[PDB]
């Protein structure tokens, strides 16, 4: 039951750095199913456990996303609204 | 798409830019670019 | 919805040195109604996005004292209910306290 003030500690120094969306579901495999290719994305300061995207980033071609930090190392995964130009009208949560 | 105003828009967007105004400096008065923090490299075209 | 990885990197971050007991929830206001002094804990490397303290702490509650909750410091970063309250004086021993984000 991490306070506020812990989290953000610690959302500070998860900082993720490109997305990539999946035809299928990556979480349990984060390598396969990439059908786009890595797009830039960015991460304003953590408040109340939010981390909130800077830009709404546009990818070119899914239901499906994973997350990857600058080190090659997948951060987060899930589907997306819609299965199918894709446009990321996103933040992570702690809550 | 429609001096000094036009080179004026350019900077604004430039230092709302979510990723340029972090590592590109700006001035007018004509404008002017160059470094901006750690960046190495800028181009202009 | 992070990885695993995602947990095992957030949670190389927490640095909780000590740990205080409380009587009043301290979750309100962590700073007051302090029982017993600072004690230091230690908290072995995340695994599968979970920590727990490496070994036994043991803390001296002073006369006449009840305790309810704790709460950790390196600052203040947790805080938490004791199993059970419990009115001594003597020596309250807390085994392995494990923080998790599953």
């Amino acid at each position: 039951t991490l306070t506020i003030d812990g989290k953000n500690k610690i959302l500070a120094t998860l900082t993720p750095t490109t997305i990539i969306l999946h035809n299928v579901d990556p979480t349990a495999d984060p390598t396969a199913n990439k059908v786009t290719q890595p797009v830039a994305i960015y991460f304003s300061e953590p408040d109340n456990g939010l981390i909130a995207s800077e830009d709404t980033v546009n990818i070119t071609v899914v239901s499906h996303y994973s997350l990857w930090d600058a080190n090659d190392k997948c951060v987060a995964t899930g589907a997306l609204s819609k299965p199918q130009i894709y446009v990321i009208s996103v933040s992570v949560d702690l809550n | 798409t429609a001096a000094e105003n036009v080179l004026q828009q350019f900077k604004t967007q430039i230092e709302a830019d979510p990723t340029i105004k972090d590592k590109v400096s700006v001035n007018v008065t004509t404008m002017i670019i160059t470094k901006a923090g750690d960046n190495d490299f800028v181009k202009v075209t």
